[PDB]
């Protein structure tokens, strides 16, 4: 029986196998199989179009589900995530903010954008769901959503409101160093972007001056432009407070 | 979903996934109401093994004809009486 | 055709069946007798006794004996 | 008189499946439905003096 | 709910004589007799969610008594020995074949519906 | 189509009918909490229904 | 997976709001110092976040107190919390409670000879919560069983209907007990989850992540 | 289902000038909420059942445990003792007012709802 | 039927029937709320009368203050011990 | 009114009322422990013994006892 075995594992249990089972249901079969590591190119190209034809009536949870799975195995299909965009936009009440912020963060990976897309998920963040979301959401994936929104020039200063209620002292400090300075200088050249200086800048400004060992020259140039731009629009001073 | 997708696996699997003809055993079996009687046998003969396999050291409740399993053939394994058994396996097991 | 309005219920017992379960498991709870392998005693027995004395070897068999006989408590030693 | 249990770690056990329920059946079952209830009052009372002035603004039928 | 064919009756004499023949689509459809939709998938039920719980804690309970009897292996082994012959009436029973000779055993299904024919109820 | 147009306002709120035509401008204010009240808790008790 | 449908207002509703943002009550947040706005209102959910959900734990704790007290009043019916160890059981659970949450603070780490003696009066909370909810349960029902044999001994006695005016004066101090025995049950309910939002609420304090930054004037 | 003030807008265009005013009592009733209509009488529910057998079941077990106890006429007794308390609770308490009482504790009952005034939705 | 007859007899006992006006208590009894006072104890006092005469012949687990039902006074029934009253009314049962 | 469709739904438990008294049940009958005046016995002591000898006074107690401590079964004579 030592070949026995052998023979049954060199035709039954390969990855064309686990494929043709996966073929029933791709959204949940994809994002943990990527979970696990499976990120093989020539298997999502087979997940892609499984799913093509189900994309449309698919949940929420369902998409946001598939869009990951295909982030994490770096495959790009234009006409799959035509049909995503296109079940976002027409479901754009049902998504919700921790949903969204990784389907743009897939959208941004690869540059994939429409202006229908950037408005549909605006409304959602902004007007579909709890304006306190942001806050839940952690100033790693909200910078990520800014700078898909600065890169494509769209200016929507409600969801800029929105999503800038996120980054605060809280949010920015369950962050990494090296990640918090990636965040920081992400979210002040899209804030810079598009003139909007909300309140809440001081909380990204403030952790860059807080710890500037972290930044080059050049960085805390641009940050202590941001600064200016910050105290010129907010019509004050920029002062870090110590406890105490 | 959990469940329909477990309904989906399983008609792939009773009907569409054939060992028979993937494997090529018309090579060496006459008929598939043939492969269907080994299979069975078959199924057997790995669940008797299996459940052996499962646990060996044992001494066994049914009877062995006059035979031993490995070289034990003198320990509790192979012992007749069950009460005698017993004793020999509690001196086996604080060593093991 | 009426397929799709015959998948819309789903699995359901037999319409009596829970009058069945009742009757057999009431014929197997109300015996009227000690239940197979223990013995009524007085309260005074049953509060001075441990627990492990008031086991007996035989009602705690060995789930994968070793040995065929093989019994999970000891029980009382006092004889 | 009854004092000691027959076990007093299923008397606890006891105690412990009966809060887990009410625990469970407040956060699951009814402080969603208190919640529903509760903040569609209080959002509304919270927001009427803006919603009404925000509509207001709006509409060009004056 | 009133019966389709008054209302047949009733839609064909108040349509007009120039829309008649268009609207004859459409008085059909009106009487057709109702056949529900597929509804939305749904997993399991709850008595079926009963059935599956309570078959498994039935076998549960069966292999763990036993696995604690005197013959024990013997026990476990035939469980082998049983469940191989389901497997085996898997293969071998002709379900097409048992389908029809069960619809055989009832006079409902063994015969076509034999009642009222087309001469006998035309109405002219 | 004026008609029209106020036989909808009227099938859904009835209450309207309570202010004269001639008076609503002089309910008007800059600000919503500025409008007079003098139609204010009447249309409010109007728009609950006959109960 | 199908839920129920509610009535708005329903009364069962309107009394799990109002008991429910009683024990809320009991511990309310601390008002900051900065205004609060989009600025402060991550430092709000995140102080928010560090409470613990004792509005939550102490309605569980009088919702599931209060029926069982009540159980005891119930005619063929008994209290679960007349038992030593489902009352005390809760009382070592809310105190356990407490300390996991206290000891969550600093480093899941046990915190001269002063330190012993306030150990002692912490520890006897653990016995006092629970104590206190069985006792009121027991020596309450223990003297409706005393009284209840002396009011059967005068019928027993001295005839059946023969003679009414001291059969009619033990039985009006027996229905006075179960009167009181209604106002324990409900109080003592009200005691346990008052004392649990004491003694939870003693490590309910974290400090609020305020403004590192400000942009004044 | 669509909504109801795109149906009154549907139907308020359509019609003539003519028949407009009779028909406004049509469109009312067409856009009207739905509230379902008193059904057939059901005696008990299978849950409803299930609760009164179980309650029932509930007291013969108690009361065959209470009558083999050592103070089993005190505990008879004291079943008394308590259902006198039921029936008291049913003359003194004043059921009206503790409905309005429970109904100020919620504050969503306690006031009316605040929100939307005419003013600011009209649409002219 | 049988539920919807039973919920409308009982809201008729429960307001329509009440015995404080038909008997006319309005003479004897100052006010509805010292009604169902004396209602509550007359509820009491029969409860307590009706479950010793469902059964009296029987020795009292409760301590009766040295006091004796009716002309016993040395039965089992008024015996203090109850393992020398379990063997007088075996004697007692045998001739009643 | 929406009160003709809320008597549409008759009674109905609590949503997880099945897993409480599942919860509740299963702490009674998964004790570990033999049932509250009873002893595991040896199967040979089973099965030669009457049914009458099996059973303890005190664990059958008079449903209406005429005398405080009246038993409904003798038990075993045999001391
Ligand atoms: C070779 C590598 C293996 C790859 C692994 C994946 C392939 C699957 C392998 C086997 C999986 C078995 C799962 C079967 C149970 C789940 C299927 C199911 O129940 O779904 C539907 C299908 O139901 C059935 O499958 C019933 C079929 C039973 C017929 C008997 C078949 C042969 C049985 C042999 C006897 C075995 C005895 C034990 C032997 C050890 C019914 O539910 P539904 O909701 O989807 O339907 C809609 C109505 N609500
Ligand atoms: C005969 C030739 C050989 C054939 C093959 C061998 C036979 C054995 C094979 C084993 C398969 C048996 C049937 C498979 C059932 C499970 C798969 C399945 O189809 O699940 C369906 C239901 O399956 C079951 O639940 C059946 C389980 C029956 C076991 C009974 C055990 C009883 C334990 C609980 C008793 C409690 C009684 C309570 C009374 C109120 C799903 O139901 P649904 O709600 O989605 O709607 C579909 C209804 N058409
Ligand atoms: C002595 C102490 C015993 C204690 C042990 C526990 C037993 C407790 C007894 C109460 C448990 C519940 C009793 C169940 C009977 C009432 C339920 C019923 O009437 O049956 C069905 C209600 O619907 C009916 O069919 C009513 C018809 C009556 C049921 C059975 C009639 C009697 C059958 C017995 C054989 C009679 C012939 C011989 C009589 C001598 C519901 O059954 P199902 O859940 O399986 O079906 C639902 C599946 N969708
Ligand atoms: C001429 C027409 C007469 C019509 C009557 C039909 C009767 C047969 C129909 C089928 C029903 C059978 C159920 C009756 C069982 C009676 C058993 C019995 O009397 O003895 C019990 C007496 O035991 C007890 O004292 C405890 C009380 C037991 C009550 C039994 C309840 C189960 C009833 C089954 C439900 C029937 C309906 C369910 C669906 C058919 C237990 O037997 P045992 O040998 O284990 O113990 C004897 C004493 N040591
Ligand atoms: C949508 C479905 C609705 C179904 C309809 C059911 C309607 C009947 C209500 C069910 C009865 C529930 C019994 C609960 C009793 C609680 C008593 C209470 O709420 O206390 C007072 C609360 O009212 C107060 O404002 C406080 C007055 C002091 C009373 C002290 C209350 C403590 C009582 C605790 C209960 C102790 C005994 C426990 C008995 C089970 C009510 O008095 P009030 O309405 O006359 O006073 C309001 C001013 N008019
Ligand atoms: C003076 C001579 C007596 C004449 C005899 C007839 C008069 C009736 C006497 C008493 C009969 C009691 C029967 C009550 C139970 C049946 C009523 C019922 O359940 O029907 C409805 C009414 O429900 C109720 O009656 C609940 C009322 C309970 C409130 C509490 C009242 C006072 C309780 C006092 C405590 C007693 C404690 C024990 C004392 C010994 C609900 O069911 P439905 O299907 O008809 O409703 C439609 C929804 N499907
Ligand atoms: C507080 C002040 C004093 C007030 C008066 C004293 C309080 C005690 C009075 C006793 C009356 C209690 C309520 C009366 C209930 C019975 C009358 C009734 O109305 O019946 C309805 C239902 O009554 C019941 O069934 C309630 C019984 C509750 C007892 C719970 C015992 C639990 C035993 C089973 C547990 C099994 C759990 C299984 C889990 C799946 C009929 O239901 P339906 O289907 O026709 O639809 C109407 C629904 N609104
Ligand atoms: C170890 C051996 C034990 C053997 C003893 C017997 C126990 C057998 C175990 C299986 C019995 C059945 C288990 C019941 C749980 C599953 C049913 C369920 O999910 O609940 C409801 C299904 O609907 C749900 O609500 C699903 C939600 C889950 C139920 C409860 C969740 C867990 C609550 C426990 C507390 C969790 C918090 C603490 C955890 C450590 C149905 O309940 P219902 O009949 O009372 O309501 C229907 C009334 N119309
Ligand atoms: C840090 C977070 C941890 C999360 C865990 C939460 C745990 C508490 C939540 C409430 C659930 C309590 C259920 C667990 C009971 C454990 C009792 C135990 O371990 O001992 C049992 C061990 O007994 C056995 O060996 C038999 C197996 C018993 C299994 C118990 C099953 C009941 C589980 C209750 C269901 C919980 C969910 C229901 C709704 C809340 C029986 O106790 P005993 O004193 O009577 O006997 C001791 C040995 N002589
Ligand atoms: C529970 C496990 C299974 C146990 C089952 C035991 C009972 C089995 C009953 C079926 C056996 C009888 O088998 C029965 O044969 C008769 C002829 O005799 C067939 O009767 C008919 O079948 C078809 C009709 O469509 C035609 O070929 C023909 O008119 C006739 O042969 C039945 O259709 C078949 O069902
Ligand atoms: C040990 C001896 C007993 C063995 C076990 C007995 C099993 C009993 C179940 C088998 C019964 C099946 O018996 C079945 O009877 C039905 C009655 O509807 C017959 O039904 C059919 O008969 C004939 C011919 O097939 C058709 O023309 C007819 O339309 C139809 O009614 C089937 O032909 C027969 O197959
Ligand atoms: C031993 C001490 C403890 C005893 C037991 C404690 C019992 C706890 C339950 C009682 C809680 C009821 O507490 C209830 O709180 C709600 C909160 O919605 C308050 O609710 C109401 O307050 C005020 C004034 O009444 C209204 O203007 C308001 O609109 C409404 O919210 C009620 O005034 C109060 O009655
Ligand atoms: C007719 C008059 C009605 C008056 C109604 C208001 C009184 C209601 C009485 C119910 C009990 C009052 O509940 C009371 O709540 C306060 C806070 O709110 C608790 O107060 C507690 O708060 C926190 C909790 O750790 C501690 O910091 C504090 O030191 C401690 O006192 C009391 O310990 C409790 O007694
Ligand atoms: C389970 C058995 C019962 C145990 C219940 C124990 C908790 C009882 C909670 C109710 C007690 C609090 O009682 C509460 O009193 C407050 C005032 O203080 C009332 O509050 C208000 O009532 C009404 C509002 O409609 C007005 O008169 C007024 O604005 C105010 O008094 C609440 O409406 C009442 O519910
Ligand atoms: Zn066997
Ligand atoms: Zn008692």
């Amino acid at each position: 029986s030592q070949n026995l075995v052998s023979t049954f594992a060199n035709k039954v249990i390969v990855e064309e196998n686990l494929v043709n089972v996966a073929e029933i249901d791709v959204p949940f079969w994809s994002y943990w199989l990527s979970s696990a590591g499976f990120t093989s190119k020539d298997a999502f190209v087979k997940f892609a179009e499984a799913v093509k034809p189900k994309v449309a009536a698919l949940s929420t949870s369902d998409i946001t589900n598939l869009t990951v799975a295909f982030k994490r195995a770096n495959y790009y299909d234009k006409d799959l995530f035509t049909g995503i965009e296109a079940n976002v936009s027409a479901n754009f009440t049902k998504f919700e903010t921790e949903q969204l912020l990784q389907i743009v963060a897939t959208f941004d990976a690869f540059n994939h954008s429409s202006v229908a897309f950037l408005d549909d998920v605006a409304d959602s963040i902004t007007y579909c769901n709890h304006y306190l979301a942001p806050v839940r959401a952690g100033a790693d994936e909200l910078a990520t959503l800014l700078t898909y929104y600065a890169k494509n020039g769209h200016e929507r200063a409600d969801l800029l409101a929105t999503v800038a209620r996120g980054f605060s002292e809280v949010s920015l400090g369950k962050l990494s160093a090296a990640q918090r300075k990636d965040t920081v200088l992400s979210a002040l050249k899209a804030f810079q972007t598009f003139g909007f200086y909300p309140e809440s800048i001081e909380a990204v400004i403030g952790a860059a001056l807080v710890s500037p060992a972290e930044y080059s020259a050049e960085e805390l140039k641009e940050v202590e432009a941001v600064k200016v731009a910050a105290e010129n629009a907010l019509g004050g001073e920029f002062v870090l407070i110590q406890e105490g | 979903a959990v469940t329909s997708f477990l309904g989906k696996a399983f008609e792939k699997y009773f009907y569409d996934f054939s060992a028979y003809e993937q494997f090529g055993l018309n090579r060496f079996l006459s008929s598939k109401g043939q492969y269907v009687a080994l299979r069975h046998v078959g199924f057997v003969m790995v669940g008797v093994n299996v459940l052996l396999a499962a646990n060996f050291p044992f001494n066994p409740p049914f009877p062995t004809i006059g035979m031993c399993p490995a070289g034990w053939e003198g320990t509790w394994v192979c012992q007749a009486d069950k009460a005698k058994a017993l004793e020999m396996y509690k001196e086996w097991k604080k060593s093991n | 055709s009426y397929s799709a309005y015959f998948a819309k219920a789903g699995f359901q017992f037999p319409a009596g069946l829970s009058a069945l379960v009742a009757g057999i498991v009431a014929l197997n709870v109300c015996t009227g007798r000690p239940t197979k392998g223990t013995k009524e005693i007085s309260n005074a027995e049953y509060n001075a006794t441990p627990i492990g004395y008031l086991q007996s070897p035989d009602q705690h068999p060995t789930a994968f004996p070793k040995v065929p006989g093989m019994k999970d408590v000891h029980g009382s030693p006092h004889h | 008189m009854k004092l000691l249990p027959e076990s007093l770690q299923q008397e606890a056990a006891t105690a412990a499946v009966v809060a887990s329920w009410v625990l469970w059946h407040l956060d699951t079952q009814l402080l969603p439905t208190i919640m529903r209830e509760h903040k569609l009052h209080a959002c509304w009372a919270a927001a009427a003096k803006r919603y009404n002035e925000k509509l207001f603004k709006l509409n060009p039928s004056y | 709910e009133g019966n389709s064919v008054a209302g047949i009756i009733k839609s064909v004499n108040e349509t007009s004589g120039a829309n008649l023949l268009s609207s004859l689509k459409t008085i059909k459809a009106q009487a057709a007799p109702i056949y529900p939709a597929a509804a939305s998938s749904t997993g399991y039920s709850t008595q079926a969610k009963i059935a599956l719980f309570g078959a498994l804690s039935w076998i549960l309970y069966r292999a763990d008594g036993q696995s604690k009897a005197h013959e024990w292996i013997v026990d476990l082994n035939l469980n082998v020995l049983q469940a191989a012959w389901l497997i085996s009436f898997s293969s071998l029973i002709p379900f097409r074949a048992v389908y029809f000779a069960f619809r055989g055993m009832a006079p409902a299904t063994a015969s076509t519906l034999n009642g009222l024919k087309t001469f006998s109820s035309i109405s002219l | 189509r004026l008609l029209k147009l106020w036989a909808k306002r009227l099938l859904v709120s009835p209450e309207l009918a309570i202010v004269p035509l001639n008076e609503f401008d002089a309910q008007l204010a800059s600000k919503f909490e500025g409008i007079s009240p003098k139609y204010q808790e009447l249309l409010s008790a109007v728009a609950q229904g006959n109960k | 997976s199908s839920v129920r449908d509610v009535k708005t207002g329903s009364l069962p509703t309107n009394f799990l709001t109002g008991v429910y943002r009683f024990w809320r009550s009991q511990n309310p947040a601390e008002k900051p110092h900065d205004p609060v706005n989009d600025r402060l209102l991550p430092a709000v959910v995140d102080a928010s976040d560090k409470r613990a959900s004792i509005g939550t734990w102490a309605t569980t704790f009088f919702c599931t107190i209060i029926s069982c007290n009540l159980l005891g009043l119930m005619p063929f019916n008994e209290a679960p919390t007349s038992g030593l160890g489902f009352a005390t059981g809760l009382g070592v659970s809310v105190w356990a409670t407490a300390t996991i949450l206290g000891l969550s603070k600093t480093g899941f780490k046990f915190p001269f000879i002063f330190v012993p003696l306030e150990t002692i009066s912490y520890t006897f909370r653990a016995v006092s919560l629970g104590v206190r909810l069985w006792v009121n349960m027991l020596a309450g029902h223990t003297l409706l069983h005393i009284l209840t044999g002396m009011a059967l001994a005068l019928p027993f006695s001295l005839g059946f209907f023969s003679m009414v005016p001291a059969t009619f004066g033990v039985c009006c101090l027996l229905s006075a007990l179960v009167g009181l025995e209604y106002l324990v049950a409900v109080l003592q309910s009200g005691v346990f989850s008052i004392l649990s939002t004491v003694y939870v609420g003693e490590f309910n304090h974290d400090k609020f992540i305020g403004p590192a930054a400000k942009i004044v004037k």
